[PDB]
């Protein structure tokens, strides 16, 4: 009849299906069948709902709590109550003998006392201290075990002692596609509405599904979509985009502009975006705009990455700010690009990083470099897309490189890159970019561009920094050589403002907002 | 011809269902064909399994392929 | 709350701090806490109203469940993230029903304002007068 410590420490599941108020679970017909034959087994009657967090291996339990309530279930199971047994607390006391193995034999007498409990035990592999304790039970067939887990937690701790396989039946619970995700969020529609008491849009919906799916990589559908619409309908007569896209950009920090932009838009005011950020390369900014047009007018493979790019030019002197400025574009942030490391493959004499954000520029910092396995990895992401799954096909990929006259004494770059490398892997780069050695011109605007990044900077402590422009056109001789020029820049600033005035202001003076106007002296 | 053998019942119960050596030029289908056998009998070309003989270029890469020994690292 | 600037969608919420300590005070005997957390849970449901407040939320998922279960007992709480990471992101059960609201570390400027405001009661506790340029 009753059970009372169990019914202290789990959540009933079947009487809240009784009650009406359990949510409904829709399509997982196939995995519930899944379940009702292996508990209709005579043996190793136990399945675990083995599946990734959060894609719905808990509304397996309750679908089957509903599945029994409904009368659904064959009769072996017609009258059996389905208990969350909850693990938080059945440890209690860490130290002293017997206290855990004391309430687990409670419970576990009480479940075989009444012998009509199944028992749904969550994070299952926790378990594995009292798999001595529950050995015997489930040997005895006293105690019925519904568990959930990790695939990998399965690997590492319940597939390694034969005794728990003995026991456990695998049942594998897959993310849903979008259409399912999608038939879920129009069925829960209506228990959400009751809620917030407004009307859900179908557009917002698919909104939702989109968005979490494609700006949210760590978890997964559908729970991603649901606590996307839920704290969306708090947030606010009827759901809209707007709406979502505003959720979004408070789970990324992208800002909302960038996030409801169109497609076509963001690639049509691409370059100037580029042409913005870095400043001159001309031709490489054109190249790159054009490129990456071509590919996104969609005929390409669509399983393909988007790109792939080889940087010729000399050093730093804008490859990585012009892949910055990509994905700052292209995906909508800086934190968008990877930069790789060599090391990992000469570590076996990335691939957990794309898992994690697959919109994203990938960088190759001087390929020349990299162990010659690199160019087996890069072949199988430029040929089928995917490594292992991490799918590459929303990546671009970047890859830089940098590639004397015994006598009286703009196209070799072009021809040396052909015997420097593995040709048959430059037949599949889509393009080659070659960077110029900047003007000076240029190279004083970025010095106007960091000047700017400082005094605003600086404003933050009310020093209103003011500069004249021809102060810093005689700090352009200042970092002007031939290897190299966005670089030796960053040793002028410093010298020319913030030790000039720590001379100037700091000490012997005062700080004070007026005579950081930087006034031309006539030569710094 | 060796798929069909397996099938029908007829191959030796110990030994593999066939190991085949595709020797030839370069870029004449020997690595497709692998492929297509792959989607012929699993729907996919991803159920391959793709070892790259080149990065096994030392003798002691042969530890990726059986295990470190024990006592060494992995 | 009190100022009702809170939603007229529950205004009738009345917010309520618990401590382990008065709880346990003149417990007499072992079950008794046990027992009086059980019926002020049930009071707690009956009610409705509650909203309730749990500091050093890590010194917690079970024995408060049956509130938990359906989430009877709405819940606030605050943690410092060390005291989070070991925790409350390690049981699924409670990442199932609790939302982390990050706290962001002040300005220098909000800092100033709130010191300059809750200043006035420690000037009375002291009776002395703080410069506002020396909080600064
Ligand atoms: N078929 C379904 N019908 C309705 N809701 C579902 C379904 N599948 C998953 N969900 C929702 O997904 C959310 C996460 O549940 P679940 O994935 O079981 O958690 P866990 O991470 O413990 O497995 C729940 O709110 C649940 O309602
Ligand atoms: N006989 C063929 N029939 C169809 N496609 C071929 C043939 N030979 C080469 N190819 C194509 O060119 C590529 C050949 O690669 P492959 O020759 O298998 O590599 P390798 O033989 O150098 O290991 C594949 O993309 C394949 O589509």
């Amino acid at each position: 009849n009753n059970t009372p410590t169990l019914d202290s420490l789990a959540r009933d599941l079947t009487v809240i299906a009784k009650d009406g108020t359990l949510d409904p679970v829709i399509g997982r017909d196939k995995e519930i069948t899944r379940v009702i034959e292996v508990l209709s087994r005579r043996t190793k009657n136990n399945p675990v709902l083995i599946g990734e967090p959060g894609v719905g291996k808990t509304a397996i339990a309750e679908g089957l709590a509903q599945a029994i309530v409904n009368n659904e279930v064959p009769e072996t199971l017609k009258d059996k109550r389905v208990m969350s047994l909850d693990m938080g607390t059945v440890v209690a006391g860490t130290k002293y003998r017997g206290e855990f193995e004391e309430r687990l034999k409670k419970v576990m007498e009480e479940i075989q006392q009444a012998g009509n409990v199944i028992l749904f035990i969550d994070e299952l592999h926790t378990l594995v201290d009292a798999s001595n304790i529950l050995k015997p039970a489930l040997a005895r067939g006293e105690l019925q075990c519904i568990g959930a887990t990790t695939l990998d937690e399965y690997r590492k701790n319940i597939e390694k002692d034969a005794a728990l396989e003995r026991r456990f039946q695998p049942v594998q619970v897959d993310e849903p596609s979008v259409v399912d995700t999608v038939a879920i969020l129009k069925g829960l529609r209506d228990r959400y509405e009751a809620h917030h008491r407004i009307n859900i849009s179908d557009e917002a919906i698919e909104a939702a599904v989109k968005l979490s799916n494609r700006y949210v990589s760590d978890r997964f559908l559908p729970d991603k979509a649901i606590d996307l619409i839920d704290e969306a309908s708090s947030k606010v007569t009827s759901l809209s985009e707007e709406d979502i896209a505003e959720v979004i950009a408070g789970w990324t920090g992208i800002p909302l502009t960038k996030i409801n932009e169109t497609e076509s838009e963001k690639l049509l005011s691409l370059e100037d975006t580029l042409h913005e950020r870095v400043i001159g390369q001309k031709d490489a900014v054109n190249s790159i705009s054009k490129a990456v047009r071509r590919a996104r007018a969609g005929l390409k493979d669509p399983k393909r990455p988007i790109g792939s790019f080889i940087f010729l030019g000399p050093t730093g002197v804008g490859k990585t700010e012009l892949a910055r400025a990509l994905a700052e574009s292209m995906f909508g942030d800086d934190d968008a690009m990877i930069r790789v490391d060599m090391s990992e493959f000469m570590e076996k004499h990335l691939t957990e990083k794309v898992r994690r954000k697959p919109y994203s520029v990938i960088l190759f910092d001087e390929i020349e470099k990299a162990h010659p396995d690199v160019f087996n990895i890069l072949l199988q992401v430029l040929d089928d897309g995917h490594l292992t799954t991490v799918d590459f096909r929303n990546t671009i990929i970047i890859m830089t490189s940098n590639v004397r006259f015994a006598g009286f004494g703009r196209k070799t770059m072009l021809k040396e890159l052909k015997n420097s490398f593995r040709p048959e892997f430059l037949n599949r780069v889509d393009d080659i970019i070659v960077f110029h050695k900047l003007t000076k011109e240029e190279l004083k605007e970025i010095v106007t561009m960091m000047v700017n990044k400082l005094t605003n900077r600086l404003s933050e402590q009310n020093i209103n920094i003011i500069v004249t422009d021809k102060a810093k056109d005689k700090i352009a001789e200042e970092g002007y050589d031939p290897e190299y020029g966005a670089r030796p820049l960053i040793r002028a600033i410093q010298k020319t403002i913030e030790d000039n005035l720590s001379e100037l202001i700091l000490d012997g003076n005062q700080i004070e907002g007026k005579k950081v106007t930087v006034d031309h002296d006539g030569k710094e | 011809k060796a798929v069909r053998r397996a099938r029908a019942g007829l191959k030796d119960p110990k030994r593999p269902i066939g190991s085949f050596i595709f020797l030839g030029p370069t870029g004449v289908g020997k690595t497709e064909l692998a492929r297509a056998l792959a989607e012929s009998m699993f729907g996919d070309d991803d159920a391959m399994i793709r070892v790259d003989m080149s990065e096994f270029m030392e003798k002691h890469a042969v530890s990726r392929l059986v295990g470190a020994p024990p006592g060494y690292v992995g």
